[PDB]
């Protein structure tokens, strides 16, 4: 069969170095004279670097002289000025290329930091730019004489070394002799040279340095470049639109800078080609190459000589290097990243009425963005006559056109975004509901999940075109397909404020109200009881209900009783479906409880029932709010009785220490601590006696005497249902508020005796001051923090995808509960949950199988493991899972916005890096958000302990040199390990003990790169799970296990041959490729022998370095190093990723496009 | 030094200034290998037939009195 | 509207092979050339798709098995024309 | 603001407001991994191929949606395009390989 000639659809790419004639052949022509446009008429002069002839046509489809004028001549070259008319866009793409008088340098290859020519020579760098300035001369294919290969020579010193042999040895200067150097030096000749070396002389100085050049070399031979294309013959030329001359208003130019470079580098060159011609002496040639050595290096890229200046302007020119590279990386991909059609913006309402699938969208915006639909849907019913007619109509915005709208919107999803996108519900699906008014309405629901507060922040529309995007946008990003957080299970989805505040006031009960101790038949007349006005809407009533359970097999139970509740619980029943029992409803609905009846709904009776059941609790939720007439006066503010006491006990003991210290019975500093004590304990007791006298003082009577129960006070309901305020900001409304802080972060010894409903005076406000900057200081930069980190954690995860379904292994870590010093800090329940069992687990006693090995613990499993004692689960983990190149879903575990099993496909890396991300705000400034950073970067701590790094009985040997070695000596196996370590640093171990390989031999901090390499890499990854869990949980964030372990996967990702018979016995390498190679060995070609690797710790900024992909790597790195170091070894990218992919904009290769890549690339490497 | 214009300044300055009376030195020797090389031309027997061939071709219309001489030695 | 699509997932398990086979379904409706399998409400072909998916009555292999038979049926029309290239000899 | 189809910069083409109806709005990086966590890969290809950087793609789009065909040709964003050119302005020669 025939391959292919024309274009196809292109799979991989290639890129290597670019030969003298392989740049003729993109080259239509040479670009001879710097004139641009001709000064009056401003067509393009022929032939310079605005040219007709070698580029393209001026305008569509014309000649440039004017001959040939029609449509129809097309592949006609002009007699007059040849010209082959076509599109414009051909002078867009046509290259072209200049031949250069003298050899010339390329500066990427010369000044990148490891030199490609000076190391491909063995040449120092200072030196060969000494050559090229004509400084010295250096000789090339010595011979026998007296001289080097290498070696250079002076102006006296040649000549002198000239007179004794003037053949059979040869030397240059400037670029013909670098050039000459690199055609004359034979690759495969210095490889075997190197070959013996290595055997011959044993040293690891020696050795070491001399390894990493043959590796290079042989590289360099097996790509297919040929020394001599790093010394530029031709030079190619940009295509001229691509740095246009176009015209301005008000008759003025405006054209790149290229063009003053390239400008430039003609001139300089065209004039060296003179001076060929006149003869000139050798100074000045000689300074005619140097200026056009600077010329071409200003060009490719500026800044690495002089930073030449562009004419008339401070400002350095950018040069094509510019182009490329900036902040950071690429300009194309970076933020931001292109601006994009069919789409529109405004500030964002309410909208309570709206269903949870949809939202509020403003009449204008919907007839702009939808315009072309709108006009095909018009000439599809036949309404306008055509394309035309129908953009005047919606031109003249004619009445029959909002009824077309209606059809193409109905189940047309349109997508939400806001502005700072951080976890994957910062975009989610609506459908689009027709708004009068200029604002765009949001479910109050999702406000949540977007962390947008109603402020005055804008939201972004988007369209989804394709049909494709249709179906993606309904099946995927849609509302009512997210209502769970991905970072843990529970919903997200999770009613507010307002809606929260209704039904604590709505199930609650007060102690005598009317209707009390009254019954009715069903919730039905329940709601017909308190309408009428007839009861109230907590009073304690007796009322028959039906609730349901679905405890047979799939089957609901029902069951009838008489249930002791109030009237707002009565009501509220109706809209609980089916299978959930009275007791979830029967309490006093607090935000605590209101999220785990949505939760366990889900759990129970599945998605669409929980969809319909959320809607109804939020319109209920406002509505009953509404009735409540909740408000807050100056006199909901309580303030205690007993405060001004507090205050005047507590400022005695502060004369009493006063007292202490003037007469020298305490030290100064034990005075400030202990004055800050006293009045700190004051603070917690005003405030804990305001929360008694607010919480439960409402003092109410029925029918007998008295009686209190928990107070209906406004402000106290707020903070009691979880709606808004806590405990803390009350303190500071009623209570005094605490001790502020100097700038130098002493807290004031004279704390705020006063509060927000009394006055504070002038020193109280100024001292407030600090905190409230320092306060919004430290966030807006805590902000930028957690940024820079998702950065750092999506880059090093990203290509992690679920590819295999299940890679059988019996691996697996031990989940326990993290039992953190007092009692549970996280119970075992949470930790295990929605995950797979490594083996299968026990009763206390044996026999019995009750988790039947690899099974997805789901909330039934995980009770009747509760039901029994069962301390211990081993639990399959994405770091020990036996894939490679992925995870297996098996591995990872269920957690998605749906209960189900993690699909095959779905990337978990980016939605693993996105929630572990950001919560970072809400982190402190050890501890903190900077804490977790640095376990992610493995950074080994200052001042760190030490490990036994064998298992045997150690001692003590020599003495103090600084250093007092450690000797550990095993029973059987070899004892020689003897390690110097400062003694000066406290030590713990006995020195009498035989120590297990990883007890601590001193305290400490420990460096995580010995956790694993001594303790092992299940160990290491529990130790950076619990360590970091512990930073976010202390701050309330619930962020599972999951997430963390597969980041940590990454970091591991590199080991370190030590066996050999195949590979490089030292390179640090993937374990995926070691591992698919140690299995190809186990029964393939020799056994040979091996190899034996260790496993090793990449901090996560270092890990994302290596990446097989240099298109990926172009992107976050240094540009101008990554497109060198991969340019000369002739790299050729598979693409196989998403950051490559999403460059050359085709389908993600994970995902809907997950199944299109998987089937391409088995039609590679086949026929 | 890099910086081309540094490399310049030390390149020429090596070169040591002409005396007033060496200018004419170096003068003298073009005159004479100009007038050396004049002298050869004036030894070549085709010299003489070509320009005899080129006048005839003025005189024929063929080019112009600017395309052949500058003027003469009187 | 079709508010969840969580039935159409049960019965094609990935859930994103389900986006692809209802899109493939829905072009062979919205560009001219069949007809539903279940009464149509007025809604676009995106969602008359996913509720065939829900009744069972179209996925993966009933497509490949339906193209794969109209294969056939034009393959039986242009018998003769394609028969009368016997211009090759 | 909202914009269908309005101007586009010469440099690179992309949406740009002349007229003041303006340009679109600027698609992210972080909204790009949004649209990577779902598995939405043909709503992330129309978004940086036919609906902004395409300047064969967009024409042969509109021309759909009118016609009633919901479909991308997607071809080659002209960002990336340009790119290829700059590299292989150098001397570095890049190339599409295979098939
Ligand atoms: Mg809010
Ligand atoms: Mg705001
Ligand atoms: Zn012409
Ligand atoms: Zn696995």
């Amino acid at each position: 069969l025939k391959a292919q000639t024309k274009t196809e659809e292109f799979d991989a790419i290639k890129i290597a170095l670019a030969s003298p004639d392989m740049i003729r052949s993109w080259s239509f022509g040479e670009v001879k004279k710097p004139e641009t446009i001709n000064y009056r008429t401003f067509k393009p002069e022929r032939d310079g670097l605005f040219c007709a002839r070698i580029f393209g046509p001026v305008k569509d489809y014309e000649c440039l002289c004017g001959k040939y004028k029609r449509l129809k001549h097309r592949g006609v070259i002009c007699e007059k000025c040849g010209v082959e008319v076509t599109q414009t866009k051909v002078r867009r793409e046509r290259m072209g290329h200049i031949e250069l008088a003298s050899p010339t340098a390329h500066i990427w290859f010369l000044k990148s930091l490891p030199s490609r020519i000076g190391l491909l020579l063995d040449m120092p760098l200072r030196d060969i730019e000494r050559v090229l300035y004509f400084e010295s001369y250096v000789v090339i294919e010595g011979g026998m004489t007296n001289l080097e290969r290498q070696q250079i020579l002076t102006e006296e010193q040649y000549l002198d070394a000239l007179e004794e042999f003037g053949d059979e040895f040869d030397a240059k200067m400037g670029a013909e002799a670098i050039q000459a150097l690199l055609k004359s030096m034979d690759l495969e000749q210095e490889c075997e040279q190197l070959r013996e070396e290595l055997n011959e002389t044993n040293s690891e100085t020696k050795r070491k340095k001399l390894t990493k050049r043959i590796k290079l070399l042989e590289a360099f031979v097996q790509s297919g470049n040929k020394p001599e294309w790093m010394i530029l013959t031709v030079l190619p030329v940009l295509p001229p639109d691509l740095r246009p001359l176009v015209p301005l208003d008000g008759g003025r130019f405006a054209t790149s800078d290229l063009n003053d470079l390239y400008r430039r580098v003609i001139n300089r060159n065209n004039r060296l080609k003179r001076l060929l011609d006149l003869a000139a002496p050798d100074i000045i040639v000689r300074n005619e190459k140097r200026m056009l050595q600077e010329a071409v290096d200003a060009l490719l890229d500026n800044g690495r000589r002089g930073r030449a200046i562009t004419g008339s302007n401070k400002r350095p020119l950018k040069s094509l290097a510019d182009m490329i590279k900036g902040k950071q990386g690429r300009f194309r991909q970076n933020l931001l990243g292109k601006r994009v059609d069919y789409s529109g913006r405004s500030v964002i309402t309410v909208g309570p009425y709206l269903r949870l699938h949809q939202c509020g969208l403003p009449k204008k915006m919907a007839l702009e963005l939808f315009k072309p639909f709108i006009y095909g849907k018009l000439e599809l019913r036949g309404l306008a006559t055509t394309i035309k007619a129908a953009k005047k109509m919606v031109e003249r915005e004619e009445a029959v056109v909002w009824d077309i709208l209606d059809e193409v919107i109905r189940e047309h999803p349109v997508l939400l975004n806001r502005a700072p996108t951080l976890h994957r519900l910062g975009i989610q699906a609506f459908e689009p509901v027709l708004i009068e008014g200029k604002a765009i309405q949001l479910h109050p629901l999702v406000c949540a999940a977007y962390n947008a507060d109603f402020d005055g922040d804008q939201m972004a529309v988007h369209v989804p075109l394709t049909l494709e995007a249709q179906l993606e946008a309904r099946a995927l990003m849609m509302s009512t397909n997210n209502i769970l957080s991905p970072a843990n299970g529970e919903p997200i989805i999770v009613p507010s404020q307002d809606v929260v505040l209704g039904l604590y006031y709505m199930t609650r009960d007060c102690v005598n109200a009317k209707g009390e101790g009254m019954v009715l038949t069903g919730p039905k007349e329940a709601e017909r009881l308190y309408r009428s006005g007839l009861a109230s809407l907590h009073a304690r009533v007796k009322v028959r209900i039906t609730e349901y359970e679905k405890d047979a097999n799939g089957e609901l139970v029902a069951k009838t009783s008489l249930k002791d509740t109030t009237v707002g619980r009565a009501i509220l029943w109706m809209i609980v479906p089916k299978g959930l029992p009275y007791s979830i409803v029967n309490q006093a609905l607090g935000k605590k409880a209101i999220s785990k009846m949505l939760n366990t709904c889900y759990r129970i009776l599945g998605l669409k029932p929980t969809v319909i059941f959320a809607d109804q609790i939020m319109y209920t939720g406002f509505a009953y709010a509404a009735r409540s007439g909740a408000s807050v006066g100056i006199d909901d503010m309580v303030i205690p009785e007993k405060k001004h006491e507090i205050i005047s006990e507590a400022e005695a003991e502060v004369a009493e220490i006063q007292e202490q210290f003037q007469s020298g019975l305490v030290t100064a500093g034990e005075r400030y601590n202990k004055v800050i004590d006293i009045w700190a304990a004051a603070n917690d007791r005003v405030s804990k006696a305001m929360m008694d006298n607010l919480q439960t003082e409402t003092v109410i009577n029925r029918d007998g005497q008295e009686e209190k129960q928990v107070s209906f006070n406004s402000i106290y309901m707020m903070a009691d249902s979880g709606a808004r305020g806590s405990a803390a900001q009350i303190r500071q409304l009623a209570g005094m508020r605490g001790l502020m802080a100097k700038p130098d972060g002493s807290i004031i010894e004279t704390p705020i005796t006063a509060n927000f409903r009394e006055g504070l005076n002038v020193l109280q406000y100024f001292i407030s001051t600090h905190g409230a900057r320092k306060g919004l200081a430290d966030t807006a930069l805590k902000t930028a923090n957690s940024g820079y980190l998702t950065r750092r954690l999506v880059d090093v995860a990203q290509d992690l995808v679920v590819t295999e379904d299940d890679c059988g292994t019996h691996e697996g870590i031990m989940m326990t509960p993290v039992i953190e010093g007092g009692d549970v800090k996280e119970p075992l329940r949470d930790r295990v949950l929605g995950r797979v069992t490594a083996e299968d687990v026990l009763k206390p006693g044996t026999a019995d199988i009750l988790v039947p090995r690899n099974t997805l613990l789901h909330e039934q499993w995980c009770d009747l493991l509760e039901e029994n004692s069962v301390d211990a689960v081993k639990v399959r983990s994405v770091v020990s899972c036996d894939t490679d190149f992925g995870v297996c879903a098996h591995c990872y575990g269920r957690d998605l916005a749906r209960g189900h099993i993690i699909n095959k496909g779905e990337a978990i890396g980016v939605i693993a890096a996105q929630s572990i991300g950001e919560p970072g705000t809400q982190l402190t400034m050890t501890g903190g958000l900077p804490r977790v950073a640095d376990l992610f970067e493995a950074r080994r701590p200052k001042e760190p302990a030490i490990l036994a790094e064998i298992s045997g009985i150690v001692s003590f040997g020599k003495e103090t040199k600084g250093k007092r070695r450690l000797v550990i000596t095993p029973v059987d196996g070899s004892d020689p390990y003897e390690e110097m370590i400062p003694k000066w640093r406290q030590l713990n171990v006995f020195e009498g003990e035989r120590v297990e390989r990883g007890d601590v031999i001193s305290d400490g901090p420990e460096a995580p790169h010995d956790i694993l390499r001594l303790r092992g890499v299940h160990a290491v990854t529990r130790y950076i799970v619990n360590e970091v869990q512990d930073v976010y949980r202390l701050q309330g964030v619930k962020i599972n296990d999951k997430h963390i372990e597969v980041i940590v996967r990454q970091m591991l990702r590199k080991a370190t041959i030590v066996n050999a018979g195949s590979s490089d016995f030292l390179e640090g390498e993937q374990v995926e490729y070691s591992r698919v190679k140690i299995a190809n060995r186990e029964l393939e070609a020799n056994g040979k022998v091996g190899a034996t690797y260790s496993r090793d710790l990449l901090g996560i900024t270092k890990a994302s370095l290596a990446t097989e992909s240099f298109i990926s790597a172009a992107s976050f790195q240094e540009t101008t190093r990554v497109l060198t170091e991969a340019a000369v070894a002739g790299k050729r990218d598979e693409l196989r990723g998403l950051k490559e992919n999403v460059i050359v904009g085709r389908l993600i290769p994970a995902g809907t496009g997950y199944a299109y890549h998987q089937d391409r690339m088995r039609r590679r490497a086949a026929g | 030094t890099t910086d081309p214009v540094r490399m310049y300044m030390r390149e020429m300055g090596t070169v040591e200034l002409l005396t007033r009376e060496g200018e004419i030195d170096i003068a003298k020797r073009i005159e004479d290998g100009i007038n050396q090389v004049q002298c050869s031309v004036a030894e070549y027997p085709e010299a003489i037939t070509y320009l005899l061939e080129q006048y005839d071709r003025v005189e024929a219309e063929e080019a112009r009195l600017s395309d052949l001489i500058t003027g003469f030695v009187d | 509207a079709r508010v969840t699509v969580q039935d159409a997932v049960e019965k094609i398990g990935n859930r994103f092979d389900l986006v692809l086979v209802a899109a493939r379904r829905a072009r062979q409706m919205q560009v001219g050339g069949k007809d539903p399998l279940v009464p149509e409400e007025n809604d676009k072909t995106t969602v008359i798709a996913l509720r065939e998916i829900e009744e069972g009555l179209i996925n993966n292999q009933i497509l490949d098995v339906r193209e794969r038979q109209e294969q056939q049926e034009q393959e039986a029309a242009e018998l003769q024309a394609v028969t009368a290239i016997a211009e090759g000899r | 603001h909202a914009r269908s189809t309005g101007s586009y910069s010469l440099v690179t083409q992309q949406p740009l407001g002349g007229k003041a109806q303006f340009g679109g709005q600027r698609f992210g990086e972080m909204e790009v991994w949004a649209l990577e966590a779902y598995g939405a890969a043909y709503t992330l290809q129309e978004m940086l191929t036919v609906k902004s950087d395409d300047v064969n793609g967009r024409t042969k789009m509109y021309k759909n949606i009118v016609d009633g065909n919901h479909q991308m040709e997607p071809g080659m964003p002209e960002s990336f395009n340009v790119l290829l050119k700059e590299i292989r302005s150098l001397g570095i020669n890049i190339e599409l390989e295979d098939e």
